């Protein structure tokens, strides 16, 4: 739905696909690519829920 | 020349083809 990346799977964040971890390359850039993504669905919660 | 800036995702895929016995790349 809205939290979607367009280029993404739809129901799975995998850190081998670009697009998912936003580009980004070893760890410390690509763990932080989840930490975004554990963001942006806490926030969409709050639109749901109000 | 010119200049396309491509991620290591595309060279991910480049260095897996034409190491698998691909033909382009």
């Amino acid at each position: 739905g809205m939290t979607l990346t367009p280029g993404s799977k739809a129901g799975v964040f995998d850190f081998q696909d670009p697009i998912d971890i936003r580009g980004a390359r070893w760890a410390g850039e690509s763990f932080k690519a989840l930490l975004f993504q554990i963001d942006k669905e806490a926030v969409e919660i709050a639109r749901q829920t109000g | 020349s010119a200049y396309i800036w491509c991620g290591w995702w595309v060279m991910d895929e480049i260095q897996k083809m034409t190491e698998e016995g691909k033909d382009w790349k």
